[PDB]
RNA sequence: UUUGCUCCACACAAUAUAGAUGGAUACGAAUAAGGCGUCCUUGUGGCGUCGCUGAACCAUAGCAGGCUAGCAACGGUGCACUUGGCGGAAAGGCCUUGGGUGCUUGCUGGCGAAUUGCAAUGUCAUUUUGCGUGGGGAUAAAUCAUUUGUAUACGACUUAGA
RNA sequence: CCCUGAAAAUGGAUGGCGCUCAAGCGUGUUACCUAUACUCUACCGUCAGGGUUGAUAUGAUGCCCUGACGAGUAGGCAGGCGUGGAGGUCAGUGACGAAGCCUAGACCGUAAGGUCGGGUCGAACGGCCUCUAGUGCAGAUCUUGGUGGUAGUAGCAAAUAU
RNA sequence: AACUGGCGAUGCGGGAUGAACCGAACGUAGAGUUAAGGUGCCGGAAUACACGCUCAUCAGACACCACAAAAGGUGUUAGUU
RNA sequence: AAUUGUUGAAAGGGAAGGGCAUUUGAUCAGACAU
């Protein structure tokens, strides 16, 4: 039988699996698309909240 | 010379089989030269050896041989049937096989 | 993308050498000994490696670490991370 | 069934290779003319060629000669039946029915 | 030194085992014909254990002959060992299992004197 | 089926009421004598009131082609039973012999109309020797003066499973 | 685990010395007989003439 | 007949090439297929894309990690097409698939060797001219292959280096042909001519 | 950490083999077009030649490939070195210089083969390991336990302690 | 022939891969693959028809010849294997070890089962001709007895507190 | 319900798979030939030969069988008047 | 006997077991010796 009253699904399915991180420092998966015009500079930094 | 081979190389294809039942008594050999039963008809009487190696040395050597003979042609692609004294192991499908020229008729 | 080679600095701080051990208090602290000895004789191997990086390196990332001893945190083991250099060509990045 | 009119060659080869008698309700092979003379000496059939003659030319004692001949047990035709599917009439591109003159090749192959 | 015989051909080997004797311990390995209705052994399906039939019967000329070419004949003492004096090349004496060693030595001596082969000469020998 | 053309003469069984009956002759394209006789009896059955149990075949003789080498243009009339009804058709085929023309007719009809041999009547195959009697473009096309066409993109059957250079399809 | 008949060696020396003269009448037969036969790659014993 | 046979993938039809290669692999020949990004499938690009999308739609409902793995690289697409042909669930099939290596482009270990083609599985020999066909690399990069350009650039570099090598090979082969031509008409060459060489 | 570990050379033994038994012999691109040689104005040029399969090409003779003599060339090839480059896509290979040494069937000779008895794969490859040789080379960690809470049901994670 | 008509629910099935001058559709001709089918042979058994008095290595229920056949639940019949007990016999086996029990040790029979070796063991047991039956187990939510996985798991948490 | 043949009581090759369909019925083995069904690979057997048709932006692929209709197309081919 | 411990052998990518055939390992009878 169909769901009597529609409702949006709970939670977000694109963040699965909800396991622990591999390490206490999250990896920067992607980096800004490099262009070879501006001077050389870092694309990130590390800090402590 | 650097080549001492006196046998034609061949590949052990499979046991004679229907769609779902295989007969281990008769094996199939694909000889590297023949490509038609007319050319396969030459090799019918020839002796066949499967040569393998084992870790235990018996009767003077670690190399053992299972002997057999070609029996008749198979199909239109020159495959031949082979009958061995003891049937070839099913692990040797695609293994190499020496088809000697004896007995000869030329 | 696959890493080709990493070239380290001659002298590594204690707070970043700690990252390479789990038991720093009793370790012999031998990390990068036979590598800091490679910077001797004007670092011929080091410059050769950098030249090979320039020859075959499409993306350049730099290993850096935080001076965590400057923070009030109790942990003295620094964090090491790769930050991509965005700028001139590969030679400019590695020279920088 | 597949049936036709056999030639003398087919009949002779059949009698020579797969010729079997019916002595004492037992299927004995037509090995010597003595066997045929013992049973069919009443009708004048003295030899295996006498039997073949009484078969090929339907004669006064054809019934007796053919009854004495045991039903021939023929093998499958060497080289197949020449057809993908047997169970259609030979006229319909099959194998059964009155093959007439073509029966000789089939019987020789099946011998 | 036995009677000439044709090749001993065993039509079957690998003793016919009872169905499910491997699966269940209560089921003994002695053969018992399955009487069930929907049984894949009573209905001889492909890939199931073969059943004993009369077609496996050994040749009447090679029946009961040991690989040595004799038929084993049980002997309990010298008196029944003497029954094989004139049939040395057909029957081979086999000492019964309950014969004492001090009698088996006598049996073996008498048999070797008469030429009768004993299939178990190493029985209870304290050598 | 590599047909052979047979000419079969038969008749009704003579009786004392009317001995010496009227011989009827047919030309049948069949694979062999058995099928030729069967088709003859079929056609006589559908034409006149006579069946094999009531008549006889006085003769059956194969016709070989007069000029098995000279290329001709046969015009064929054929009726066939489609999935819905029976249609009469005229097609012309340019071939070498009557039997070859009938064979290619059978292949062509099976290919273009799914008409098996059991549902085809060869009304008449007759050589047309005057040009401009041709009326189908697929045959008028090959009667052009000084005809020459190429055969582009030739692919060679390989006797070995591996060809060691990338082949070319010139010609 | 551990020689030739003198008669046999003399018959061999006479037969081979009688056959060598016959061998020498053709250009490459002696070298040919010194060589040893061996199937090479691509050889087809069903199509190789002898 | 060689131990390892390298198959040039360009211009080949996926199904026929796989059907040939599966039988060879079961026969025991070691096969390395190169240039998988320029394989060919009959039919037009949109049709083959729709077929691959229908394949993508099929996955395990309750846990997608257990369902069919829809590999997108051209080498893996051809490998799936071949594993469907080889009885991979048995040890025989596992050994056969172990005897096989499939690459996109031509790797360094095999760019110095001789690449062969299969005439029974060539597009230019099997497809009637005018039939639309697809390039496996284009199909893969449409359905989500991330390395079309980084393979094209390496193919350009490899072809450049191979052209430099082939120039030298052609020069030396012309020298050899000229030198052999002078030795022709000689006594030994004339004697060889009667024997066929 | 008392002669443990790694690497180099051979030496024995074990260990197996999805299966050596002459060579995996490198453009690219199109097929209703190309390859190669050649000429010039260098072109989407001209001319010539080839295909029609790798049935090719290379290699191939010697005790499973011996010991020796010479002729003719200054080649071909193996080996250990040496010189200089190219190669990062899975480079781990490709070329190259120099001399040394070995063979050379390019050509003509001399000696040996037997007896494995009429065939019996008649054993010649590489994969790993172990112990020996004698020659170098390098002299740490991790975990438990204690501790922190940026973590946690327990494991795990994050810290700190000569 | 193809297309529209042509909409169903887990992801999905010309069996699958995959196939496009087909590995599709229609048709034709060959070659080839294989069933416990057919042909020939061997062997087992059954049935049938026969031969054999000769003293007989005996036994005519014995030996031998010929031909055909062999599927099967319910069921019928026949020939046999095994167990407790009884009559007869082997002047049977046995404390120099009977019976029992263990025995990926051996032999025989198609099989029921029979025999032998090895270990344990301690006091009775077997072959044959017959007789007799409380005589053959995988089931019956079978009876009794014994023991497993579950499983070192659920859990051993009300009545204030040590 | 009628006739017959089967399954039940029946295994074997084929229809992937199935009590009934196709072939064929069974002692144990060896050799040969086939049935039904097939010969791109799984899979043993011709990526055989030959004549044509079809391009589908939901093709088609073999009987029982695992469906498709009425009506349409200047898709294409062969035809009739 | 079920069931269990140790030792020994062998195998083990979501069952184990079985039939046909052979390789491999372990084990074993008989016969020439007459």
């Amino acid at each position: 039988s169909h769901r009597k009253y529609e409702a949006p699904r709970h939670g977000h399915l694109g963040f699965l699996p909800r396991k622990r991180a591999a390490s206490i420092r999250a990896r920067v998966k992607a980096f800004p698309k490099d262009d070879r015009s501006k001077p050389v500079a870092l694309t990130s930094f590390l800090g402590y909240k | 010379a650097e080549s001492h081979r006196l046998y034609v190389k061949g590949k052990h294809l499979s046991y004679q089989r229907s769609k779902r039942v295989n007969n281990p008594n008769v094996s199939l050999i694909k000889i590297e030269g023949v490509a038609t039963p007319q050319d396969a008809q030459f090799y019918l009487g020839k002796r066949i050896a499967y040569v393998y190696r084992a870790s235990k040395e018996v009767r003077g050597s670690k190399i053992r041989v299972m002997w057999g003979k070609v029996t008749r042609t198979h199909g239109n692609s020159g495959v031949v049937r082979a009958t061995f004294r003891n049937n070839l192991p099913a692990k040797t499908f695609g293994a190499s096989v020496r088809i000697f020229l004896y007995p000869s008729n030329i | 993308l696959r890493s080709l080679t990493t070239v380290w600095a001659e002298h590594l701080s204690d707070e970043v050498k700690r990252r390479f051990y789990k038991n720093w208090y009793k370790s012999k602290k031998k990390a990068f000994t036979k590598y800091s000895a490679k910077y001797a004789q004007d670092g011929a191997g080091i410059e050769r490696e950098l030249a090979r990086i320039k020859k075959y390196a499409s993306v350049v990332r730099v290993l850096v670490h935080t001076q965590i001893r400057k923070t009030p945190l109790a942990q003295k083991k620094a964090h090491l991370a790769e930050i991509q250099l965005n700028g001139g060509s590969i030679s400019e990045k590695v020279d920088w | 069934v597949a049936y036709g009119y056999p030639s003398y060659s087919t009949i002779r080869q059949l009698v020579y290779k797969r010729g079997f008698g019916k002595i004492n309700k037992q299927r004995v092979p037509l090995s010597d003319n003595a066997i045929i003379e013992a049973n069919l000496g009443k009708y004048g059939i003295l030899s295996i060629d006498d039997l073949i003659h009484e078969i090929i030319t339907v004669g006064p004692h054809f019934k007796q000669a053919n009854n004495f001949l045991w039903p021939f047990k023929l093998s499958n035709p060497s080289g197949g039946w020449g057809v993908p599917r047997k169970f259609k009439h030979f006229i319909q591109g099959g194998s059964f029915g009155n093959r007439e003159e073509f029966i000789n090749k089939l019987v020789k192959s099946m011998n | 030194a036995s009677l000439p015989h044709p090749k001993i051909v065993k039509k079957h080997t690998k003793k016919f085992k009872r169905h499910h004797s491997d699966r269940y311990h209560r089921v003994a390995e002695n053969w018992r014909k399955q009487k069930g209705i929907d049984s894949v052994v009573r209905r001889r399906f492909r890939g199931n254990i073969s059943q004993p039939k009369i077609g496996y019967g050994s040749n009447k000329k090679t029946k009961f002959l040991s690989p040595s070419g004799h038929k084993t004949f049980l002997v309990a003492n010298v008196k029944d060992l003497e029954t094989l004096t004139m049939h040395t090349k057909t029957y081979a004496a086999e000492i019964a299992h309950n014969i004492s060693a001090k009698n088996r030595v006598v049996i073996l001596a008498r048999a070797k004197a008469l030429g009768i082969k004993v299939t178990n000469p190493k029985g209870r020998l304290a050598l | 089926a590599h047909f052979k053309e047979y000419q079969v003469i038969g008749r009704r069984l003579p009786t004392e009421s009317v001995p010496e009956p009227k011989l009827f002759r047919m030309r049948i394209f069949a694979s062999n004598e058995v099928i030729a006789k069967s088709r003859y009896w079929y056609f006589l059955q559908k034409l006149h009131k006579v069946k094999k149990a009531s008549g006889e075949i006085v003769s059956i003789n194969q016709i070989n082609e007069a000029h098995p080498t000279k290329v001709k243009n046969f015009g064929v009339w054929v009726r066939y039973d489609s999935r819905s009804g029976t249609h009469n058709m005229y097609k012309e085929i340019r071939d070498v012999s009557r039997v070859a023309a009938v064979e290619t007719l059978y292949q062509d009809m099976a290919a273009r109309h799914r008409a098996r041999f059991r549902s085809i009547h060869i009304l008449k195959v007759a050589e047309i020797e005057k040009t401009a009697d041709v009326k189908r473009q697929y045959v008028k096309q090959f009667l052009t003066k000084d005809l020459k066409f190429p055969l582009p993109h030739r692919v060679q059957k390989s006797t070995k499973t591996f060809s060691y250079k990338r082949p070319s399809t010139f010609y | 685990a551990k020689e030739i008949k003198t008669e046999r060696v003399e018959d061999q020396k006479v037969v081979d010395k009688a056959l060598l003269a016959e061998i020498k009448k053709t250009p490459l037969l002696k070298q040919y007989l010194s060589a040893s036969f061996s199937l090479k790659n691509g050889d087809k014993p069903h199509l190789l003439k002898f | 007949v060689e131990p390892v046979v390298v198959i040039d993938g360009k211009g080949h039809l996926v199904g026929r090439l796989a059907s040939v290669v599966a039988k060879q692999l079961l026969n025991g020949q070691k096969i390395v297929v190169v240039r998988a990004e320029e394989l060919n499938i009959s039919g037009e690009f949109f049709r083959n894309k729709l077929k691959y999308h229908d394949f993508l739609r099929k996955a395990t409902a309750f846990n997608k990690t257990r369902g069919p793995f829809h590999f997108r690289a051209p080498s893996r697409i051809f490998y799936k097409a071949l594993r469907g042909m080889v009885s991979h669930k048995t040890a025989r099939g596992k050994a056969a698939l172990e005897r096989l290596k499939v690459f996109e482009g031509i790797p360094p270990p095999y760019d110095k060797k001789k690449r062969v083609v299969v005439p029974q599985a060539l597009r230019v020999l099997r497809l009637k001219p005018g039939r639309k066909y697809t390039t496996l690399g284009k199909l893969s990069t449409s359905v989500g292959w991330k390395y079309e350009d980084v393979v094209a650039k390496l193919e350009a570099k490899r072809k450049v280096s191979s052209a430099e090598y082939y120039a030298k090979k052609r020069a030396f082969t012309k020298k050899v042909a000229s030198a052999n031509a002078t030795a022709a008409e000689s006594d030994v060459a004339k004697q060889l001519a009667a024997l066929g060489y």
